[PDB]
């Protein structure tokens, strides 16, 4: 299963760009 | 009015950045960071120890990738460790240099599927049973097999 | 099928075909180039003094004139590229000194400060001096560290 | 180091990671 | 303006991950 | 060095550069 | 050797 | 703040 799956929530959350710490 | 690109850029170093100073969330970051440097000290030894090697790699359209599964597979034919992983970024970007200096670039996001799958189906299940992408960053973050290397010379 | 596999490897294959010399958009290679300026500089004021990160101080109502306040500092006498990495290399220290005193939430809006100014006041004096391009020439393949290190 | 405590839900991770 | 147009353009005509060489 | 010359279009590109997904 | 050099380079690799 | 002149002085010897 995906496992970076936060980073992507955030993504989608956002209109934009998000840092990839 | 404002360039994407601009942002886009920032985004970029600040990530690299933050997740060099130690700070991590996803880890994303730190994953590709430490994949870039694996990579790197894998060609590196490769090298040194034989030729380049993207120095013998024969593709065509047709066989592209039949011949891209037999490598992985004979790589990977007796099980998944760490290095291997490193070694399979490495050959498939062997497979896109070689790919475009024969004027086959489009091969380039095919190579790249047929990674990212091997990747998810085949790769993914032991990441996941030995400590995931955390585990690689700690073993191979800053540069740490390049460290390890000439502690050594 | 987990897109961050997609990501890993087109991370990594743009990484490496640019490393190699080929180009199209150059998007890697100016980023690769950012990450490598970015890392000398520091390394070089940090022996210089201190290191960077050490002497700020901000609160979240006092971020954006602590900002605008040394970039303007920065470039009043004028724009060239070492300056240019150098404000890169500020907005990293700030948000390191957020982070380090939990004050996260400055991030993603000090990236925006960054972008702003960038797209401002640096693009048109990077567009009338060649480019990203020039950049990439000049500071590609870790060149500055490589012309330190010479001597 | 984790950059943010255990305390912080996805919704403020989110804003201070992504523009706008 | 904006000086890495070409790889926006690829990225919106594509549906998936484009390479940024 | 070039990955493409004068000759490709900017879907040809796409299309080489970018995944289907 | 080509796998097997892969193979070798990778193996020694590991940490 | 004095050391925005330090910073400046670095990103100078940067300059290729
Ligand atoms: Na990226
Ligand atoms: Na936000």
């Amino acid at each position: 299963d995906e496992m970076f799956s936060d980073i992507y929530k955030i993504r989608e959350i956002a209109d934009g760009l998000c840092l990839e710490v | 009015h404002m360039s994407q690109s601009n942002r886009e850029l920032v985004v970029d170093f600040l990530s690299y950045k933050l997740s060099q100073k130690g700070y991590s969330w996803s880890q994303m970051a730190a994953v590709k960071q430490a994949l870039r440097e694996a990579g790197d000290e894998f060609e590196l030894r490769y090298r040194r120890a034989f030729s380049d090697l993207t120095s013998q790699l024969h593709i065509t359209p047709g066989t592209a990738y039949q011949s891209f599964e037999q490598v992985v597979n004979e790589l990977f034919r007796d099980g998944v460790n760490w290095g291997r992983i490193v070694a399979f970024f490495s050959f498939g970007g062997a497979l896109c240099v070689e790919s475009v200096d024969k004027e086959m670039q489009v091969l380039v996001s095919r190579i790249a599927a047929w990674m990212a799958t091997y990747l998810n189906d085949h790769l993914e299940p032991w990441i996941q049973e030995n400590g995931g992408w955390d585990t690689f960053v700690e073993l191979y973050g800053n540069n740490a097999a390049a460290e390890s290397r000439k502690g050594q010379e």
